[PDB]
């Protein structure tokens, strides 16, 4: 499963955009089954509004419209079941 | 004679149909593959944007959360 | 103030007396020595964590007089005020009053049916109706009030008589069908026909904390095996209704000559099959009969004798007493809908002038009408407390109240007193 | 309360048998139709079917129940010798009929 | 079976407010709910969105559809929530 | 009492004219012939046809097969 | 699912689909994302603060959670 | 599902002649997707892997949206990205051009 | 594991439906089943426009409804 | 130092099978009514005779 993929991830500073537009970056610290992203060190910028900073961020796995990966990760020893 | 629609889309399949979207964009073109999911796999499709010619694109994976309906011609 | 330890706060309790919908006023009573305290103390058991039965004595919690103590029967009636959750886990108030089963104390069951709207009467599997019973179910269709029957001390149909299980189940049913007999000699309405399968009948037994109806016990089947309607599986266990194994269907004719009946062969003999492996089979083939039912023991548990090691077995087999409650609340009226006959019996003046119209709706403000029957004695005997129900209004501590005695009419004005 | 236990006096019995010093029940709801079939699933059985109903141990483990101090025990702790009367239930109980007039004082 | 449906199973009886997808507000007291949020209630005050009151007295709400739900303060001293 | 998979069965053995309604769409709605339904009520549709709510062009479909997760109304004529 | 135990009756702030703010003490949840809230203020934009008390929260609604104070005493 | 089996390699022949076998050809051959997404944004790359709810994996994708003045396609690059699979309308393997 | 829902309490009333689109629709309950899917006779239409247009015995799926109105005495 | 003991259920049953010359057949405590030490306690406070009972 992929979302098994996303918990080996841990403790990596990406970026996340929601359904709602909203642009959030930080560093990932857990991840559920259900993709639910438990996040910390957050810069949040909600679509057409002020960014704010947060301190832990907890995203509910279904509003998810994607990610964004930094260019250090060797996923090629990651994606081994 | 009793017609479900998995032994529609089964045995239908490779004849030039047209799905259209939720959207209101249809494809025209081929079915290629079919699931038990109803997932749909469609060669060679083309655009109409509201039945308007829009451009090539290529074959089509449509998901399930996306598809209306699936009709002929 | 000091309070003991209790599974619930009692600002919960406080704040629960706020809704007249989640209350049950009931009256446990019976004949003599039939169950009723007992069962006082497996529910005060089960509400608080730090009182637990003696392993030699009876506890006796609801017996505080010395002479109910030296004489070992009930005296009188004395009341108690818990809150008790049910199969689906919604927590209720129930305000329970322990009748003595004693004849002569007859007249302390008509003050404690005064202030209830429903009757639990015990009746024991071994010895049957008798006079009391009799005469209670003759005093509860009278008053006016709604009517369940537990049968308690199914036991002594295992560890005393050791009587074959159709033989057992023929003899509730000889039990059931003398209550029903004895509800359509007195009563009017049709309507009180007692059956198990309408949730109105519970069996049980005090002495090993042993309490079920037929949606309970289908319950633990839809916890053991899940993907059970328990409800609808509980609909189907009782009267001649047979387990067929080739279809697994509920059919009323017979698959062979030998099939039991489905209340037999579902539920009365596992209640055999746990008290004969607890009882004669301790040493060798216990811990694979508590490996399948799937319980743990400690081995310090392992070494008690054979009665508190088989109520520890039927209370962590069984656990809550859910049946009870489902009855008490599917069968008993709340204050709020069941006031009206109420006030059309107790309440002289009728239903029809105007107090016995707001007295009809339970109104928690306006006019403040209690009605006040039992009075307890101090530790001192100096004084007095009344003790009794709030019909409507909320009384306050330090509000001068009007006392009003029996001889007070309209008229006089003489029995009167603030 | 009356015990009416009743002791078994054949081995080859059963343990739970109807002994017929008990009385005979004399012999005569809700029923839902068939038609509303409810069908359990596969794997659901009874508890304990596969465990017999009586063993052998079963009705000495049932008669050491109601049997006197310490026999109902399993477990306990030792007395000396001289502090067990064995003779107390015999005059604690009441005087035999046809005694004679000393027995009795 | 979870912890905020046994909350939920405790509120009935009582007063809850409601609200939905469509944006509307239903107060009255629960009389049924199950395991889905599907709940029965009585004697509804209804708010609109433009914010009209309406009385209607028996509503049986999809729980598909729910926003939320509005409990009363009570519940604090519950057992399955200590 | 009658369950609605039954009553479908019924309108398949009668080929009532079945218009169905959408989710989302008050506006399109389809006119149809019913020959088969499964587990997840996906439906195919003998003569369909499309119908607006402020245009009215009635615009042939033929036999279609519309997704469960799209209808609302099963409704004659 | 430790991290959500590790957050108990915390002062939280909610992002719902629609926008609006719910912050209240976390005090339970579930798989499915619903909420038990006590004590619960509602901010939506104009500013304002509105008294919930006791919310139940479906999971469809929640988009996602933040931390905004320490629980009281 | 009548298939309750431990072993269940379906979703393996799910990707070699089902519908999602589209993307398998880009995990082999490596060829370019474009990909129709519900905010209406076009995302053209390479997908790595994916699974049954086409959970994608991509990398060196350029992805556009038009913004409204007047319509005008803006565009952006993004070395590497994780799509969920309900958030999509449409996933392409890119005609043969040649 | 998908309960029905208790909906006997409804059975044979005239109740009212809401759907997605602010739609609008009565008559009288007849069954359903575990997904909410209900049946309905003397289903009259009752759209935003005012009018009243009577079909019969009409099927609804439980996905778009929102909401039940009972206008007989449970 | 021999203080403790515990036994199995058909030793037991063996040792009440041997032992039942010297123990009486009774079951409850309906028996010894007003024979039992309350009653002779009363019967002391009272200065009488209960047939059987003391002097
Ligand atoms: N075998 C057996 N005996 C029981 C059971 N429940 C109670 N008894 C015993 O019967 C005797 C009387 O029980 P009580 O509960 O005191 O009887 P009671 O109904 O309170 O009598 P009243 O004072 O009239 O209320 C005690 O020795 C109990 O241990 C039971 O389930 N099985
Ligand atoms: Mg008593």
């Amino acid at each position: 499963k992929l979302v098994r993929f996303l918990m080996k991830l841990s403790h990596e500073t990406v970026t996340i955009e929601l359904k709602n537009g909203t642009q959030v970056h930080g560093t990932i610290t857990g991840v559920d089954v259900s993709m639910n992203t438990h996040l910390k060190a957050v810069k949040m910028t909600l679509k057409n509004r002020e960014p704010v900073q947060l301190e832990t961020l907890s995203i509910r796995g279904n509003n998810i419209r994607y990610f964004i990966l930094p260019d250090s990760l060797p996923l090629d020893t990651l994606l081994v079941d | 004679l009793p017609l479900n629609p998995k032994p529609f889309l089964n045995g239908l399949t490779g004849k030039p149909v047209m799905v259209k979207l939720k959207w209101g964009m249809e494809y025209k073109g081929y079915l290629v593959s079919v699931d038990g999911y109803m997932n749909m796999q469609l060669a060679n499709t083309e655009e109409y944007i509201d039945g308007a010619l829009s451009g090539h694109l290529g074959e089509v994976l449509i998901r399930c959360n996306n598809v209306l309906y699936i009709r002929g011609v | 103030q000091t309070l003991p330890v209790t599974v619930y706060e009692m600002d919960f309790l406080a704040d629960l007396m706020d809704n007249s919908e989640l209350i049950r006023n009931v009256t446990l009573c019976g004949h003599l020595h039939h169950g009723k305290t007992c069962f006082v103390d497996c529910l005060i058991e089960q509400t608080h964590p730090e009182i637990r039965k003696r392993y030699d004595q009876d506890l006796c919690y609801t017996d505080i007089l010395f002479t109910e103590q030296e004489r070992g029967v009930g005296i009188k009636s004395t009341p108690v005020t818990v809150v008790l959750p049910d199969t689906k886990g919604k927590s209720y108030l129930f305000n329970i009053m322990d009748t003595p089963g004693h004849v002569n104390f007859s007249d302390e069951v008509t003050a404690g049916l005064r202030i209830s709207d429903g009757v639990v009467l015990f009746i024991d599997a071994a010895e049957g109706v008798m006079l009391n019973t009799e005469r209670l179910i003759k005093h509860a269709v009278q008053e006016r009030l709604a009517v369940t029957v537990c049968i308690n001390k199914i036991d002594r149909l295992i560890l005393e008589l050791k009587l074959p299980p159709t033989d057992a189940y023929y003899k509730l049913r000889h039990i059931v069908d003398e209550v029903n007999g004895l509800i359509s000699m007195y009563s009017t309405d049709e309507n009180l026909i007692l059956s198990p399968l309408l949730g109105n009948v519970c069996f049980s037994s005090s002495q090993y904390s042993i309490c079920f109806t037929l949606g309970s016990f289908a319950k633990i089947y839809a916890d053991t095996f899940g993907d059970i309607n328990y409800q609808e599986f509980a609909k189907r266990l009782w009267g001649d209704i047979y387990f067929n194994p080739k279809t697994r269907k509920f059919t009323k004719k017979a698959p062979t000559s030998s099939s039991q009946r489905s209340f037999v062969e579902f539920i009365l003999e596992p209640l055999y099959k746990i008290l004969a492996q607890v009882v004669g089979d301790v040493d060798t083939s216990l811990p694979r009969t508590l490996d399948e039912l799937g319980i743990h023991l400690t081995k310090e548990e392992l070494k008690l004798n054979i009665r508190p090691l088989l109520r520890l077995v039927c209370k962590k087999f069984f656990g809550e007493f859910t049946g009870f409650v489902d009855m008490c609340v599917q069968h008993i009226p709340s204050p709020k809908v069941g006031a009206k006959p109420k006030i059309e019996h107790t309440y002289t003046g009728g239903v029809d002038s105007d107090l016995g119209e707001a007295m009809s709706d339970c109104d928690p403000d306006g006019p403040l009408m209690c009605h006040t029957t039992k009075m307890y004695s101090t530790d001192d005997g100096v004084q007095f407390h009344a003790f009794g129900r709030v019909l409507s209004g909320t009384i306050h501590a330090g509000q001068p109240v009007k006392v009003l005695g029996e001889n007070y009419t309209l008229e006089d004005e003489e029995d009167s007193q603030i | 309360p009356n015990v009416v236990f009743i002791k078994t006096e054949d081995p080859d019995l059963p343990a739970f048998y109807f002994d017929p010093l008990i009385n005979p029940i004399s012999h005569r709801e809700p029923l839902p139709d068939d038609d509303e079939e409810f069908e359990l699933p596969e794997f659901v059985e009874p508890f304990l079917k596969d465990t017999p109903l009586y063993t052998d141990n079963t009705a000495n483990g049932i008669a050491l129940l109601w049997a006197p101090r310490p026999f109902n025990l399993r477990s306990g702790r030792t007395r000396r010798a001289l502090d067990i009367p064995l003779v107390k239930n015999w005059y604690r109980e009441h005087c035999p009929a046809g005694q004679p007039v000393k027995v009795r004082v | 079976i979870g912890v905020p449906i046994k909350v939920l199973h405790e509120a009935e009886g009582h007063i809850v407010t409601c609200e939905t997808n469509t944006g509307e507000v239903y107060r009255g007291k629960l009389i049924e709910a199950e395991d889905n949020m599907n709940c029965q209630m009585s004697n509804i005050t209804v708010t609109y969105r433009d914010g009209r009151v309406a009385q209607l007295e028996q509503v049986y709400i999809r729980g598909s559809k729910i926003r939320f739900l509005i409990l009363p303060d009570m519940l604090k001293n519950a057992p399955m929530l200590k | 009492m009658v369950q609605p998979i039954n009553l479908i069965f019924r309108y398949l053995q009668n080929r009532s004219r079945i218009q169905v309604w959408l989710y989302e769409q008050v506006n399109m709605r389809i006119e149809g012939c019913i020959i088969g339904f499964d587990e997840y009520m996906n439906l195919v549709l003998d003569d369909a046809e499309e119908i607006h709510s402020k245009t009215k062009s009635r615009k042939q479909l033929g036999r279609i097969m519309l997704k469960g997760d799209n209808i609302t109304l099963l409704q004659s004529v | 699912s430790s991290k959500m135990l590790q957050h108990i009756d915390y002062r939280m702030r909610c992002i719902l689909q629609d926008g609006r703010i719910f912050i209240g003490t976390f005090k339970a949840f579930d798989k499915h994302m619903n909420l038990i809230l006590c004590d619960c203020d509602e901010f939506r934009k104009r500013e304002e603060k509105r008294v919930l008390g006791l919310v139940l929260l479906r999971g469809e609604n929640l988009v996602s959670m933040t931390v905004e104070g320490p629980p009281p005493k | 599902e009548m298939t309750p089996e431990e072993l269940q390699k379906r979703e393996e022949e799910e990707f070699n002649t089902g519908p999602l076998s589209v993307l398998t050809q880009s995990v082999k051959n490596n060829t370019q997707v474009l990909i129709n997404c519900r905010n209406n944004k076009k995302l053209l790359g390479r997908v790595k892997a994916f699974d049954r709810h086409c959970n994608m994996v991509l990398e060196n994708v350029k992805e556009m949206w038009t913004e409204v003045s007047k319509p005008v396609n803006k565009d952006r690059y993004i070395s590497k990205m994780f799509l969920r699979g309900d958030s999509v309308i449409v996933v392409l393997r890119n005609p043969l051009i040649a | 594991k998908a309960h029905p829902p208790e909906l006997k309490k409804f059975m044979d009333k005239k109740l009212s439906l809401k759907l997605n689109g602010g739609r609008h629709v009565q008559g009288i309950l007849r069954g359903f089943d575990p997904f909410m899917n209900l049946v309905i006779d003397e289903c009259v239409e009752m759209a935003t426009s005012g009018q009243q247009n009577n079909i019969g015995m009409v099927v609804i799926r439980g996905n778009s409804i929102i909401m039940l109105e009972a206008l007989e005495r449970v | 130092t021999y203080q403790r003991w515990q036994f199995t259920l058909p030793m037991m049953s063996t040792l009440y099978r041997l032992a039942n010359q010297l123990l009486t057949d009774l079951v409850d405590d309906n028996y010894f009514y007003l024979f039992d030490l309350k009653a002779f306690f009363t019967s002391k406070a009272l200065n009488m005779a209960i047939p059987g009972g003391p002097k």
